DNA sequence: GTAAGGGGATCTTGTATATATCTGACACGTGCCTGGAGACTAGGGAGTAATCCCCTTGGCGGTTAAAACGCGGGGGACAGCGCGTACGTGCGTTTAAGCGGTGCTAGAGCTGTCTACGACCAATTGAGCGGCCTCGGCACCGGGATTCT
DNA sequence: AGAATCCCGGTGCCGAGGCCGCTCAATTGGTCGTAGACAGCTCTAGCACCGCTTAAACGCACGTACGCGCTGTCCCCCGCGTTTTAACCGCCAAGGGGATTACTCCCTAGTCTCCAGGCACGTGTCAGATATATACAAGATCCCCTTAC
């Protein structure tokens, strides 16, 4: 399901970046890394889910758990 | 990988400090010192075996080039006569000279103006003016080579002399003889005697080498008939001399030569010289002794040095008044 | 009456109090801490407020959106470092192009 | 709830009197209020703590300040600080 | 006519420096979350809240490592961007030993 | 020329970093670094006083902070095909970093 | 006495030092004052810190408790002095 | 038997770290089995640390720890090296370690 | 003076648990106890907000189970979980 | 016949290793006192059951824009070569850090008390929170105006 | 000249700002117990100076290996067109599970009494520091032997 990030998203992102061009080796690196992250965040997310007896994962869940590692995200919450 | 699966490592450790340990402590003894039912096995660990036996007999081949080596005087009587042989039969000679020369003088090697010139330097001499010896390279630094009487157009001292002051303003440069040393305030990069000069208006410079600087002079250290005599002499006659510093001068040896071609070189020193190997043949002994019997075997008479022979004192050159107070030293006189 | 205006700022201070007292910081709560918390707030929130509304009328809209509060954050050097770590939901990027990647 | 959603549009209102506001926005100031107050609140806390005190008056505030706002932002904020708290007294 | 190779990527490039929305396609990356997150609990749930949140972070992180790429693949007198820039952002930021 | 024994130049730089690299020692001198911490602290408070521990603990918080920085601008500097560190390499470690 | 120019007390062979032990087998000629720069924007932040919980305690002497707080304040745990 | 630690099998104290858990201001109130458990998991984590310290000791032909041994044990594992991520030890060096490039060749 | 508290008393204890002979230095104490004190702080602090988060004023070993999953990383917090585990079930049944 | 390239022996230098001498810090013992353990009381936090109405998951049909594929060409990455100079190696010279005393005094630390300040509890009234609305601010669609290529 | 982007005019539509009503949380008032402000004393560690011995900092010369500019190639990204696909929208159902309320046992705080574990102080002896003499392990150069010419 990592193939569901296409090509053109990993390039629009760049852009946003400011890259101008870019090889193609880039995208298979960028999933491996967007995987990692998204692993660690939601095993931080399901512990806190897992504590207060719950089925549901809560945004307030994903807030804690990337307040956690440094990551404060404000609009959801907080 | 588990934590505790992961106690490979000291099971590693053990076993690598247990053989370790076990050969050092086992093969570190002497079998001549062990007993036998400790050394009974000594053999068992072959390679240790090799190892350091082979360790040991280049220690010892090592040392045993570091002490005296010398022959009895019936072997010293034969090989002088074939000397003298060859240096009869000898077109082009070439004569090489180091520090054990001048030992016989009380010279250290590797104050010093009460210094004379020993029997081996007039020996050369009188060989010299024989048409038996051309041309006399030097690395010592004393100058018993110019008191002998040597003419200096057949010698170059490739390390400088203590005795000679320089000055290169003048278009041909300038040379002085000077009856005292320069030496007392020389160091790396900083060549300047520090004394007036003649005429020229300038302060002169000393003549010494030392490690790392590049001979540029031509008075003292003269780097053109030297190349020329060894290129051209088809024999070499070394004395007292390591060759430790001489063998990095390709030119000297002419190492370009193929190796029949080179000439012979008859080393005459005590210790070991890593020209050894390819001698026509070695003498091992005092160069005062063997050089006397090669006179003795050609029957060459035995020159005198006399107080009043040096001279340095005619060829020295008067110093400007009040200068002469700067040094201290002491000076030679007839 | 109430205590807020007792000192001028439009925060209240009764609810400042109580979180601090039910807030497992410390045994006993002063007096004046919750005037000084409200007075620093307001201070912050006021000039934050002033700087996204400048920013808006530079747009020409008269209403403030999470773009003009990720700009006037952003632009601004101090609350660039008091706001860090800090990211903001629907905000955006600086417009920033290196020179050497612009056509000569 | 509660939310600061009464006081933050008054003090707008007080800047900028001719300027409205979204949902969103808000949310986002409410959010900035809240971690503001839970560094400032941290840090006397852990003030107190350090000294061997029971209490948290007005001197850990002003402390915590002065360690967290960077600057002239803390400069002016412990002026206004300073400024309300005497004229709550005095009143 | 025929742009030289350049101008549409600046001209990308300004369209979505001066944009706010999302860059990725939201039913894959619900997708993705949710066959990522069945591996630590069976039979889990989300909130429309939680998925959005987790998006904004990554398009937030994403676009930071990008940046910290660039300026990698700069210094290096470069126009394009490789795996080894990656790498080098990523062990500078402490994210990787 | 009289030529002596001489490494090539690379070799004692090598040698170096074995020796500071088996130690733990403080590598500047004590005297210095305290006149200068006394030196930034008198823009504060005027007659303080500090504790010789407070010193001690500035140098070695000091001495690990250069220790990694230095360790990141070498990673920089082999990034672009060098191997010697010039300053811009530690302009680009610190901003990636997040410094500045 | 004033103390003035000290940051020349950093002398070269000591971040040439530094550097070895970071692993570093040439350096330019330009680092040592960007490497001087860095370290007093370093003790600056660090010192300030220090003098203000010093001072809210109403004392006169820095402390290395200080020390550490203010370097824990920074995500720059140390151990060995207290705590 | 009396003490608390030792009914529970440990030899950290739990007095002690219910007291310290009591008056930290952390909640109003702190249940029975919280200093057993917390007492258990430092405990763990001393002995991990202290064994590897000793390996590292010994490696040295030394019957003493110092700070290096701490450091290089603490370094040389992986989670023991997350754990301890943004934390300097006073005189304990850094591992030996030379990138390939600058070897010669 | 007054007494001073510290965790040597423990710690030498551990230390001839695990090497019956081996010895330890001052430095290497204060580093141990530097060392226990950050981990409590770290640990007490995650249980209170985890207390503080679901709405209890009581701080049981569930929180400190918690705690430990979320700041330990890998087989780290697996034994530690397990060694807790076994010394409250040894406590409560005797 | 000549010369360029590969490899073994050698010299040197810096680091590691074995042995003895000694000294200060780690480890063990003693006195004692303060904090932890034993026993009992009361009261509020938390667990358990029950109910509801919110919200999350699932399926379906269009449509339409975004993704995937092919192709050609040009600009950028990378190797290779020449050149100049900046940085490393080593030596002689100059300076200031480090050490061991000698002394003084500010200022940290501890003890007693005594009063002002913060916690607690009952009344009571108003400020902030949930629902509904109404009308305008901004997005959308289309024609033309400026603007880099 | 020419496509891509901003500018102006007219329309629609739902979200922000007001208005109503009400109910719990902030305000009044008094009382009581204890934390900490202040005075005082003491003793210890931080500051200041002095003399000296020596190792590290400093200045300089030389040369060489590295950094930088220039050139050529080739290949692999970018811009454009055409076909394929699946995301997004709007609609409709159904049950899980989050959220609130009521009640009851029991777990924890608080208090008093008593004893033993851990802390401050003291003493000795042994593990690591230091000096000294060897052993060895790697680097740097030379010269002989092999191969294309
Ligand atoms: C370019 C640098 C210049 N350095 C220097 N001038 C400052 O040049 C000379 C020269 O380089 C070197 C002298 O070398 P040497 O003359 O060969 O003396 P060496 O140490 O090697 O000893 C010679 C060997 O002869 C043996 N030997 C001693 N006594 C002997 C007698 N009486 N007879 C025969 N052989 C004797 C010795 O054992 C020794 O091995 O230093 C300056 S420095
Ligand atoms: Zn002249």
């Amino acid at each position: 399901n990592i193939q569901g990030i296409t090509k053109p998203a990993i390039r629009r992102l760049a852009r946003r970046g400011g890259v101008k061009r870019i090889s193609g080796l880039i995208y298979e690196e960028t999933r491996g890394v967007l995987k990692v992250f998204l692993e660690n965040v939601i095993r931080d997310a399901v512990t806190y889910t897992e504590h207060a007896k719950r089925k549901t994962v809560t945004a307030m869940d994903v807030v804690y758990a990337l307040k956690r590692q440094g990551r404060t995200l404000y609009g959801f919450g907080g | 990988e588990r934590k505790a699966a992961e106690r490979v490592r000291r099971l590693r450790e053990e076993q690598q400090r247990e053989r370790l340990r076990q050969v050092s402590r086992i093969l570190r003894k002497a079998a001549a010192e062990r007993s036998a039912e400790e050394g009974r096995l000594l053999a068992e660990s072959a390679d240790l075996v090799t190892e350091l036996q082979g360790r040991s007999r280049r220690r010892e081949g090592l040392k045993r080039r570091q002490e005296e080596v010398c022959d009895d005087p019936e072997e010293l009587r034969g090989k002088v006569r074939e000397l003298a042989s060859a240096v009869r039969n000898a077109k082009y000679l070439v004569v090489y000279t180091g520090a054990g020369i001048s030992t016989a003088a009380s010279i250290p090697d590797y104050d010093l103006s009460e210094a004379e010139p020993t029997l081996t330097h007039m020996s050369i001499t009188r060989l010299h003016e024989q048409k038996l010896v051309q041309h006399v390279v030097s690395q010592n630094c004393d100058g018993l080579h110019l008191r002998s009487g040597l003419p200096r157009t057949a010698i170059s001292e490739l390390h400088g002399n203590m005795y000679i002051e320089v000055c290169t303003s003048c278009v041909p440069n300038r040379e002085y003889v000077r009856v005292f040393d320069v030496t007392e305030r020389t160091a790396l990069h900083r060549h300047q005697t520090g004394r007036t000069c003649h005429k020229c208006g300038t302060q002169l410079r000393d003549t010494i080498v030392h490690f790392g600087e590049r001979g540029t002079l031509g008075q003292p250290l003269n780097w053109e008939a030297a190349t020329e005599a060894a290129s051209r002499a088809d024999t070499i006659l070394c004395l007292g001399s390591s060759l430790k510093v001489l063998k990095k001068y390709p030119r000297l040896w002419c190492m370009t030569k193929p190796p029949s071609r080179r000439p012979k070189l008859y080393i005459v020193n005590l210790q070991w010289t890593p020209k050894d190997d390819w001698a026509a043949l070695k003498l091992h002994g005092k160069c005062d002794d063997v050089m006397r019997l090669l006179m003795a075997e050609l029957g060459l008479e035995i020159p005198a040095y006399s107080r009043w022979q040096d001279p340095i004192f005619s060829l020295a050159t008067p110093l400007r008044a009040g200068e002469e107070g700067s040094h201290s030293r002491k000076s030679l006189c007839r | 009456k109430s205590r807020s205006s007792r000192a001028g700022l439009q925060f209240p201070v009764g609810r400042v109090h109580r979180l601090l007292r039910k807030g497992n910081y410390a045994e006993r709560v002063g007096a004046g801490a919750p005037v000084y918390m409200a007075a620093v707030l307001e201070y912050l929130t006021a000039e934050i407020l002033e700087l996204a509304g400048n920013a808006a009328r530079d747009n020409k809209k008269t209403r403030i959106i999470p773009r003009h509060l990720q700009l006037a954050i952003r632009n601004d050097e101090e609350l660039n470092k008091l706001l860090g770590k800090v990211t903001i939901a629907q905000g955006g990027v600086l417009p920033n192009i290196q020179a050497v990647l612009l056509p000569k | 709830k509660e939310s600061y959603s009464i006081y933050v549009y008054k003090v707008l209102k007080q800047v900028h009197p001719d300027t409205g506001i979204s949902s969103k926005a808000m949310g986002i100031m409410n959010s900035f209020v809240n971690d503001i107050f839970e560094r400032i609140a941290g840090e006397a806390s852990r003030l107190a703590h350090y000294n061997k005190r029971s209490t948290i008056t007005s001197r850990e505030i002003q402390t915590a300040v002065r360690l967290l706002l960077p600057g002239e932002l803390a400069k002016h904020a412990v002026s206004e600080g300073t400024k309300a708290v005497t004229k709550y007294t005095s009143a | 006519h025929r742009y030289r190779p350049g101008t549409v990527c600046l001209r990308e490039i300004r369209r979505y420096q001066k944009s706010t929305e999302l860059l990725i396609r939201k039913l894959p990356f619900q997708r993705l979350v949710r066959e990522i997150a069945q591996d630590f609990k069976t039979d889990l749930r989300f909130q429309s809240s939680a998925v959005m949140a987790l998006q904004e972070a990554s398009e937030a992180y994403l676009v930071g490592l990008f940046e910290d790429t660039n300026l990698a693949a700069i210094h290096a007198k470069r126009v394009t961007i490789m795996p080894k820039d990656i790498q080098l952002a990523r062990r500078i930021r402490g994210e990787r030993a």
